[PDB]
């Protein structure tokens, strides 16, 4: 598998037309105090096709 | 007055714009910056571009991923504040940069 191609699975809001946003800050769906790591309903925003 | 910064956090966590004028050129760049806050000291890589009597006027707006700049220069007799009258800003430049801006700051 080639993991050098990624897509963002989560963001706090939808992109506007031609908006670009590469910052990998953790997405929180639970009440979790994640502070920059994966956890209970708390997610690293990028995933790969492999 | 020598430039402006635009973005959300302005520093580290996101892309932000830098505009600088040094009288020899205008330098324009877009990075996850941690840059100098005072270009008077002169006396990541997502985009880059280069090119009281004076009232200098500008308009900045971001639409569909393009950052528009318009401008005008005029001499003014009463330097006290923005002089009553009319004069329209011509376009300058239209940067294809795609960034979310919520905040800005001026550079002295
Ligand atoms: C731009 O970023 C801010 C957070 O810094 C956010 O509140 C805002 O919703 C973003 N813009 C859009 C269209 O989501």
């Amino acid at each position: 598998g080639n993991y050098n191609y990624l897509y963002r699975l989560f963001r706090k809001s939808n992109l506007k037309p031609f908006e670009r946003d590469i910052s990998t800050e953790i997405y929180q769906a639970g009440s979790t105090p994640c502070n920059g790591v994966k956890g209970f309903n708390c997610y690293f925003p990028l995933q790969s096709y492999g | 007055i020598r430039g402006w910064i635009f973005g959300t956090t302005l520093d580290s966590k996101t892309q932000s714009l830098l505009i600088v004028n040094n009288a020899t050129n205008v330098v324009i760049k877009v990075c996850e910056f941690q840059f100098c806050n005072d270009p008077f000291l002169g006396v990541n890589c997502t985009f880059e571009y280069v090119s009281f009597k004076n009232l200098r006027e500008f308009v900045f707006k971001n639409i569909d991923g393009y950052f528009k700049i318009y401008s005008k220069h005029t001499p003014i007799n009463l330097v006290r504040d923005l002089p009553q009258g009319f004069s329209a800003l011509e376009p300058l430049v239209d940067l294809p940069i795609g960034i979310n801006i919520t905040r800005f700051q001026t550079l002295l």
